[PDB]
RNA sequence: GGCCUGCU
RNA sequence: AGUAGAAACAAGGCC
């Protein structure tokens, strides 16, 4: 049948028909005589639109050929010939665009004269039947409707017929063409009923080929094809299994508890070696201030400037000269680089304007202590092979180092209070509830707490600088650039001051991965003698640069006043985090007020101002020799302040391991404290889980000996 | 509805013989030379002062095709000779005699 | 006196004050280079957990495979994957008989989906390996070039638009003699089927980074695109069952997690009476992923796909038949140094099966070694066990049927048990009438959870009276305590972009008030905090300060402009009137009435340059990896301001020979923008159909000037314009 | 007129045609994210990492020719080096805030209107009475509740189609709402923003979020009502109870 | 010396 | 040298 489709109609309609064929996913080669069917539709409602043209009027010009004009309108525009979601865009586009009413299914045409829908039709059967079939298969419609049928006869309601009788002359002379055309082919056995409205199909997914011998290779031991498993398994029913293998099974697979009392834990041993050196990237116990004593706030101002009036406020100084060495570096280089620095920040003090921003000469000294040049150049594996000494990076177990005890004064300055006040905080809409009246009275005592606390100044510091070493790193990839280390304070007279700690310079910062390192140089003022506690300072060169005159009754102590030069670096990554250092202030606070809100949801009022005036209530905040001393809610605050700082200063996987794996046995003892008969399956596993974190860092070595004295005070 | 295609044109000598065909009403033999229009060659029977006892028109309405037969043929015969149904037209086919 | 934070325990008990036993504050540790040492330590210790397995090689991919399945029972307390297949199959079974109808509904809603699942919806993932260039790319990326690839070798079922046409593709993929990818450098170049599959069958290995909690660094995986689609739809199937239990705890949130917690606990302790002792397990599984075998998870899914369709079987089946055969790519490589020569060298990992071992130390040497005989086509077979927790619902289901298993029906005893379990972690609160009782019990778990292949961690696991417990960093002492050091990372600028900055700022210290029990004075002195670095970070301080930045001359005359300067954004240089109370308003809106008309007319400008939208789904959408935890995304509310720029992209492209793919991304959002202005819904609801881009165009355009006519702006000399023109690239598309 | 002949153009050269030709409209969505962008791990590190780069930030082509290449001082304003895998620009953060000083100003009444549900939560706390703060223990108790106060009973499938045809009428298909309560939010939300230019795909996502209920679970304590929800943060507490009654009542 | 890139 | 820690950075590539 489908011959005749290949022979009469063109090919415009017979794709068009097969892409329509597509549409529904029904295939061509089981039934073809709908293909013929609604291809001999399309084409009556293609030949009953075209050759049909309007101008302004109505009354269509009808044209056997366009002619080339602006003049080219379609009498009727065609609906069918398109995708579902077409058609459907084209009828919605019309309801509202012609403001009619939309039809449920799909229509043909649409006309301007009487402006609505036709839904052409043509069918075996006559058409006094089709007509009102497909009427009531349509609710309630205005669209006018139309059909043929092969006798040749025409119908419709309202009696109206749209357009010129020549035009359905032509239509049923079409229409007995295809009738007397069938005629030698032959067809009416099955054209006057092919199609009943089949619509069914089954989802098929087969696993055959390659895929289904891997099935067979993905069984139990003792299977040999899929089907078989599955029939196994469709087959098997619970009949004790379990138990036969459990009784079977050996009984030395025993997860027996034992017991945990106060004799059971043993003190965390901690590993023994040379003593911890510093590894922060500032001085934080040994720091000294020069200041000038401004009103501007901690962003306002230009640095260079601040910095040259705060060092032109100190009088004494000496052509500086080496008091400890690096012990591995060439300290003369760190000499050469002081001096470079005071020349070029006098170079600046002459000139017109002091820049935002410096950029320092690259000389030879700056190029070894920034390490310019050093990472070895990137080859190809093919070019060297040959090389004896070529072999993997160094991956071993960092050096083992023991805990001295600096760390732990170190800590106990950081939590003490000061003559300043280091936080200037923000502003925030006006309280207006009374519980935001509490809150901000109590965010005010917690202020006044912690702002005197070098916790507080080591916070702003290490912000500052990571935030001017990170956007010169981002701004200035190339060049060295000089950076004063500057924090501003407010005196208790209340008059606002500037403090110049030192000098960075930052070197080639081409920083692409989070983890790569920029380098950079770092010098601090400081009184505290190096050659007191030399083993604090391994990497560190320190020098003599002056004499300081502080007024003291022992007539005047006149001082001497070092320089402490260092290289150091960090990254992208480390850079972030320090100059979030702030998130510090929020978790020792948010403690302290997690405190505060359980004791009081036990008397039923708020319970702030009691506890941060009356000071009754303490709690055990450190130990010393005569025994636990305790301390007011104040000193809680600034003590977890500062574990706070040191954690985000001491930052190492070695803390992250420690913390976990001690937390586990702090819940444990706290178990056993609270009498409920804590058990264990292994503690020496867990054991050796905690002390294999404790390698070399001084804050996780401070952490595990304060665990190790915690555990001795409890279990008690 | 009525398309038309010739058959049976192509390069003769003078005095030779040529039969043109057409596979498909009243059906006319046309023939269109290189520098002019239309001319009247045949229809079915009547033929052109310029063809007549040379050319012969037949149809076999069974086979539903229309027959020129070409005898004696002259160099001014050539000409792209159409066949047309009675508004149809075929594309024609081309006769060169020489 | 000597100070010592860790002395507050002894006045406040530890659950009370966690949260300073969190490190939260610093920078969390990163691997630095390559992580094929993890992976191939990870391959290595996988196959020996397994040793006393059966050894097979593949007659397809010729890679040896381990099958430890019905092995020998273990004989000590190690981590062992000697599961066994019939102890599994009545887990299950009871799983069943104690939840009724459960496989076969979940197949049916399963069976639901896969056949009206749409293609697209791979494209909702994260980076896939791509085997078309043998690299991690976007989903979508890698997704478009394997079907580039599969309709130039011709495999054009996918042209349906459904995923199971999809992966029906995928599998005929399979049984194809000769394969062709393209390769820059354009190459076209031939795989054979032994390649192509071990390129479908690999898996991409990196090292996890910003994990918080382990001295150690660990490997994870990241699979193909063909195995993405089984993979979907078999945690579908998973996450519908687990759905229907309530001991499972995977499918759920963190406060979902607390209230089953919570509900448990008092359940198995307020049912036992005076005589009867509980006990509660803090439970954590060593070696989790590593001890899974996917033919285990075969039978399970079998087992639950029992009396259902062959073909949903099958499609179920497809996925643990590929892991049960996978394969992994060791890594990026090894880099050497040489100190004498003063140079560097990257070896790609490919090269581990045949470079010498002269370069490398006793460790790495001896885990080559070891894993050189797994070595195929430069991956290894992972065949015994999960890489990386990729069936997590399925490994949460067998969790759960082990926690079902002891309902006090199956224990036949005296003691029983219950509890959570969430893949890796579990709580475990059994009940016995006396400690020999618990003692047996809990031997009885032990041991049943070593016929399933699930072994327990005895170094991170203890056990104590039930009223005090641990459970994903969620610590029960009598009722929840919260500890607010887990979402402290998240309270600084998110990084997406001012506006959306801000709202996520101060939506988090919303929530953390909310949930974490965050104080007031607490969440006053967040949002100052918060202010603070959103101003240092974008350059916008007050405007009436003398902070000289690159951005405060703009800002200072706008300032200077500005009348009513209380409306003026903090982005803009403006006062914060943010408080407790405003939290859960956007900036926009807190300060409307206070914006001058001018200054709000420029800002709230629709015709601005700066705002772009992509889709529904990235409106207002910002993926935030939490601290602890997976990628999360969250809905924040803000307005849609000049300030919802989208930052620059990576720029990186330009010097790697895959410099094409960016013209090709460039022509390709051409297209999609002149489809959406001529289908406006493109974004919203995705266009679907199987016609091409120009046909709907230009049809659209035949009708949209015809009615556009009937009543607008046209003109019948633009609208026959118009016409002819579509004609002209109607004949245009035909040559 | 326009877009018709960008489609020409694109159908000029020859890649462009094989594109859209061989293309079909299903695979719409791939190829429009298909990018080689891959999705920022730590946006934090990097937003404050590029802040600190000249041209931070990208804009359409347009902007080139409505803010000036430079300032009054000479700070560059845009840069006209395309982005890597788009033809917008990179462009300094000062070009926003130059647009909100200097740039085209608009008629931005009708954002309320828009944007209902913030200027909406805008209005019930503006006329919110606050009380006393009572101190005692809270039995936070965790529950299923509506987060969105403003939900009209349709879920997310069945508001899609209400919002697709007030928004985009036309390609609403075979869908015709049938409850009269979806007629009604039609015929409001039409009329409403008839001409409102912001966006149709935020518009959309707005009337996505307005109309459609949404549902989390969360500890309260009391309350357990929409309009006291929202507020959660603000009238519960750990040890401490703030009365609180939003304008609405 | 000149130019390109900074998660590809 | 320095940062850092089971492998890396201490710029890369292209001419």
């Amino acid at each position: 049948m489908e011959d005749f489709v290949r022979q009469c109609f063109n090919p415009m309609i017979v794709e068009l028909a097969e892409k329509a064929m597509k549409e529904y996913g029904e295939d061509l080669k089981i039934e073809t005589n709908k293909f013929a069917a609604i291809c001999t539709h399309l084409e009556v409602c293609f030949m009953y639109s075209d050759f049909h043209f309007i101008n302004e009027r109505g009354e269509s010009i009808i044209v056997e050929s366009g002619d080339p004009n602006a003049l080219l309108k379609h009498r009727f525009e065609i609906i069918e010939g398109r995708d579902r979601t077409m058609a459907w865009t084209v009828v919605n586009s019309i309801c509202n665009t012609t403001g009619a009413e939309k039809p449920k299914f799909l229509p043909d045409l649409y006309d301007y004269k009487e402006n609505r829908f036709i839904e052409i039709g043509v069918t075996r059967r006559e058409v006094h039947i089709y007509y009102l079939e497909k009427a009531n298969k349509i609710k309630s419609e205005k669209t006018h409707i139309h059909i043929f049928s092969f006798t040749g006869e025409e119908m419709a309601t309202k009696a109206d017929y749209t357009l010129d009788e020549e035009s359905r002359a032509r239509i049923k002379t079409r229409l007995f063409t295809i009738r007397q055309e069938m005629a030698s082919r032959g067809l009416w056995d099955s054209f006057r009923q092919s199609e009943r409205g089949e619509e069914t199909i089954e989802e098929r997914f087969e696993i055959t080929g390659t895929m289904r011998r891997l099935a067979d290779q993905s069984l139990p031991p003792n299977f040999s094809s899929l089907e078989n498993f599955r029939a196994y398994v469709d087959g098997f029913e619970p009949n004790g299994y379990i138990e036969g293998k459990l009784s079977q099974m050996s009984k030395e697979v025993n997860a027996r508890i034992e017991p945990f009392l106060k004799t059971t834990p043993r003190p965390l041993r901690l590993p023994d070696g040379p003593p911890c050196s510093q590894r922060s990237k500032f001085l934080l116990m040994d720091a000294l201030k020069l200041s000038i004593e401004d009103p501007s706030h901690e962003g306002e101002g230009i640095p260079l400037y601040d910095a040259i009036k705060c060092m032109r406020t100190f009088f004494g100084w000496k052509e500086p000269n080496v008091v400890k060495p690096h012990e591995k570096g060439i300290n003369p280089n760190y000499l050469l680089a002081w001096k470079q620095v005071l020349a070029e920040l006098q170079d600046i003090e002459n000139e017109e304007k002091i820049p935002k921003t410096k950029n320092m000469k690259k000389t030879s000294q700056l190029k070894w202590a920034l390490g310019e040049n050093m990472a070895p150049e990137k080859v190809d594996f093919d070019d060297c092979k040959d090389v004896s000494d070529l072999k993997q990076y160094d991956s071993d177990e960092p050096e083992l180092r023991s805990l001295a005890s600096w760390i732990q004064s170190e800590f106990n300055k950081a939590c003490e209070l000061t003559d300043s006040s280091w936080i200037e905080l923000d502003e925030i809409g006006e309280d207006v509830a009374p519980i935001e009246h509490i809150a901000s009275m109590r965010r005010n005592y917690f202020t006044a707490e912690v702002s005197h606390c070098r916790a507080t100044e080591y916070i702003m510091k290490g912000v500052y600088i990571n935030t001017a070493l990170l956007n010169a790193s981002c701004a200035a990839m190339d060049d060295f650039q000089l950076i004063p280390m500057i924090s501003k304070c407010r005196t208790k007279e209340g008059r606002r001051k500037t403090n110049l700690y030192g000098f960075i310079i930052k070197g080639r910062s081409h920083l692409r991965n989070d983890t790569d390192v920029v380098n950079f140089v770092s010098m601090e003022f400081s009184l505290t003698d190096p050659r007191l506690e030399p083993h604090k300072w391994e990497k560190y060169c320190v020098l003599e640069i002056g004499d300081m005159l502080l007024r003291s009754a022992i007539g005047q102590v006149s001082r001497p006043m070092f320089l402490y030069v260092r290289t150091n670096g960090t990254s992208k990554i480390k850079m972030k985090w320090g100059m979030e250092m702030r998130r510090c202030l929020l978790q020792s606070l948010q403690q302290i007020e997690s405190m505060i809100e359980a004791e009081s949801s036990v008397k039923e009022k708020d319970m702030t101002k009691e506890f941060f005036e009356n000071k009754s209530e303490t709690w055990p905040i450190g130990e010393s020799p005569k025994g636990v001393e305790e301390g007011s809610i104040g000193k809680v605050c600034r003590t977890l302040l500062a574990k706070s700082v040191f954690n985000s200063l001491y930052a190492s996987p070695q803390l992250e391991g420690f913390s976990a794996e001690s937390r586990k046995l702090l819940l444990i003892v706290q178990a056993l404290r609270d009498n409920l008969e804590p058990g264990t399956f292994d503690l020496g596993g867990l054991y050796e889980a905690i002390e294999e974190c404790l390698i070399n860092d001084p804050w996780v070595l401070l952490n595990a000996s304060w665990f190790n004295s915690f555990l001795t005070h409890a279990l008690r | 509805q009525v398309q038309l295609q010739e058959s049976g044109g192509g390069l003769v000598q003078t005095g030779d013989s040529l039969r043109l065909s057409c596979a498909g009403y009243t059906m006319g033999w046309f023939r269109q030379a290189p520098g002019k229009e239309r001319e009247f060659v045949a229809a079915i029977t009547y033929y052109a002062e310029a063809v007549k006892g040379r050319f012969t028109i037949s149809r076999d309405s069974g086979k539903n095709t229309v027959y020129l037969q070409m005898n004696s043929l002259k160099p001014e015969d050539t000409a792209v000779y159409y066949c047309a149904a009675r508004s149809f037209w075929g594309q024609g086919t081309q006769v060169t005699v020489s | 006196m000597d100070v010592n934070p860790t002395l507050l325990f002894l006045k406040v008990p530890a659950q009370n004050a966690i949260s300073t036993t969190f490190p939260y504050t610093g920078d969390p540790p990163y691997s630095h280079g390559t992580g094929t040492g993890y992976t191939m330590d990870t391959v290595n210790r996988t196959h020996q957990y397994s040793e006393k397995g059966r050894w097979t090689t593949n007659t397809e991919t010729g890679a040896p495979q381990l099958n430890p399945i019905d092995g020998p029972l273990p004989e000590d307390n190690e981590p062992s994957g000697y599961a066994q297949t019939d102890c599994v199959l009545e887990a299950m079974a009871f799983l069943e008989e104690s939840h009724p109808g459960i496989f076969e509904n979940s197949c049916l809603e399963t069976m639901e989906v896969v056949q009206q699942t749409r293609v697209d919806k791979l494209t909702q993932g994260r980076q896939t390996y791509d085997w078309t260039l043998n690299r991690n790319q976007p989903a979508a990326t890698a997704l478009a070039n394997t079907i580039e690839v599969f309709r130039s070798n011709g495999l054009t079922a996918n042209e349906s638009g459904r995923l199971i046409d999809f992966l029906k593709d995928v599998m005929e993929s399979m049984d194809k003699e000769e394969m062709e990818i393209t390769t820059h450098f354009k190459k076209k170049q031939r795989l054979n089927k032994r390649s192509y599959l071990i390129r479908a069958l690999t898996l991409n290995t990196m090292t996890k980074d910003a994990e918080r909690g382990k001295l150690k660094r660990r490997a994870i995986a990241t699979p193909g695109m063909q195995i993405r689609g089984f993979v979907y739809f078999v945690e579908t199937l998973a996450r519908s069952i687990c759905e229907k239990l309530e001991q499972s705890g995977l499918p759920v949130g963190g406060n979902e997690k607390k209230a089953k917690l919570a509900n448990v606990v008092r359940k198995m302790m307020t049912n036992s009476q005076d005589t009867e002792l509980s006990f509660t397990i803090t439970g954590d599984n060593t070696k989790w992923n590593e001890n899974q075998n996917p033919r285990m998870f075969l039978a399970m899914i079998t087992y639950i796909t029992r009396n259902q369709p062959e073909w949903f079987r099958n499609v179920l089946s497809i996925a643990p038949i590929m892991f049960s055969n996978k394969m992994a790519r060791l890594g990026k490589g090894y880099m050497f140094e040489s100190k004498s020569m003063k140079l560097r060298t990257q070896i790609p990992a490919e090269m581990l099966a045949s470079i010498d071992l002269k370069y490398f130390n006793d460790s790495t040497r001896k885990k080559i070694e070891k894993i050189r005989p797994l070595l195929i086509d430069g991956t290894a077979s992972l065949s015994p066990g999960m890489m990386m927790g990729m069936f997590n619902m399925l490994s949460t289901v067998l969790g759960v049927s082990i926690l079902n298993l002891g309902q006090k029906r199956y224990t036949k005893t005296t003691y029983w048990w219950d509890g959570l379990q969430s893949s890796d972690d579990f709580a475990l609160i059994v009940n016995a009438p006396n400690h020999e009782g618990i003692q047996a019990g809990v031997d009885r778990f032990y041991r049943t959870c070593k016929l399933l292949g699930i072994n327990m961690s005895k170094k991170k696991s203890y056990i104590n009276r039930t009223g005090t417990f641990e459970f994903t960093s969620f610590f029960y002492r009598y009722g929840f305590v919260a500890n607010f050091s887990m979402e402290l990372p998240s309270f600084g600028v998110s990084g997406i972009n001012e506006s959306a900055d801000m709202s996520i700022g101060v939506t988090v210290i919303k929530n953390n008030m909310i949930n974490n029990d965050l104080g007031p004075a607490t969440a006053q002195m967040a949002l100052q905090l918060f202010i603070k670095d959103y101003r240092y970070t974008y350059r916008c301080h007050r405007g009436d300060t003398q902070i000289q930045t690159r951005r405060s001359f703009e800002i200072k005359k706008l300032w200077e402009q500005t009348r009513s300067k209380a409306g003026l954004l903090v982005s803009d240089g403006g006062p914060n009137l943010y408080n407790i109370r405003n939290l859960h308003i956007p900036e926009v809106c807190l300060k409307w009435e206070l914006m001058d008309e001018d200054y709000q007319g420029r800002l709230c400008n629709p015709l601005n340059p700066f705002v772009s939208h992509k889709e529904i789904e990235s409106v207002n959408n910002a993926v935030m990896m939490p601290a602890h935890g997976p990628a999360k995304n969250m809905e924040y509310d803000a307005v849609a301001t000049t300030h919802s720029w989208i930052p620059k992209r990576n720029r990186s492209i330009l010097n790697t020979s895959q410099r094409g793919i960016l013209e090709d991304e460039q022509m390709y959002q051409k297209c999609c923008n002149l489809f959406e202005k001529f289908f406006p819904s493109s974004s919203y609801r995705r266009p679907v159909g199987i016609s091409s881009m120009v046909e709907a165009m230009v049809s659209r355009a035949r009708i949209d000037a015809r009615i556009d006519f009937e009543s607008g702006r046209i003109k019948k000399e633009e609208f026959a314009e118009i016409m002819k023109i579509c004609s002209t690239i109607e004949e245009l598309r035909r040559q | 007129m326009e877009r018709i002949k960008e489609l020409r153009d694109l159908m000029s050269q020859s890649r462009t045609r094989e594109i859209l030709t061989k293309t079909t409209v299903d695979h719409m969505a791939i190829i429009k994210k298909y990018t080689s962008g891959r999705q920022e791990k730590n946006p934090a590190l990097r937003m404050k990492w590029m802040m600190a780069m000249k041209y931070p930030i990208t804009a359409d082509k347009r902007i080139m020719e409505m803010i000036p290449e430079r300032n009054e001082q000479g700070q560059t304003l845009w840069s006209k080096t395309n982005d890597a895998g788009s033809d917008r620009v990179m462009v300094s953060p000062l070009a926003v805030t130059w647009w909100n000083r200097n740039g085209p100003t608009t008629s931005a009444v009708h954002y309320p209107k828009i944007y209902k549900t913030y200027f909406e939560k805008v209005e019930r706390l503006k006329h919110g009475t606050f009380g006393p703060v009572h101190f005692r223990n809270q039995v936070k108790i965790r529950r299923r509740v509506d987060i969105n106060p403003g939900h009209a009973d349709l879920s997310a499938k069945e508001a899609q189609d209400v919002i697709m045809e007030v928004v985009f009428p036309n390609e609403v298909g075979a869908r015709i709402l049938t409850s009269e309560s979806q007629l009604t939010i039609t015929k409001e939300k039409k009329e409403e923003l008839q001409d409102c230019k912001i966006s149709p795909l935020m518009v959309a996502y707005m009337l996505e979020r307005e109309l459609v209920r949404k549902t989390r679970f969360l500890p309260v304590a009391g309350g357990t009502s929409s309009v006291y929800i929202e507020v959660l943060h603000l009238t519960q507490g750990t040890c401490w109870e703030q009365m609180y009654t939003p304008g609405g009542e």
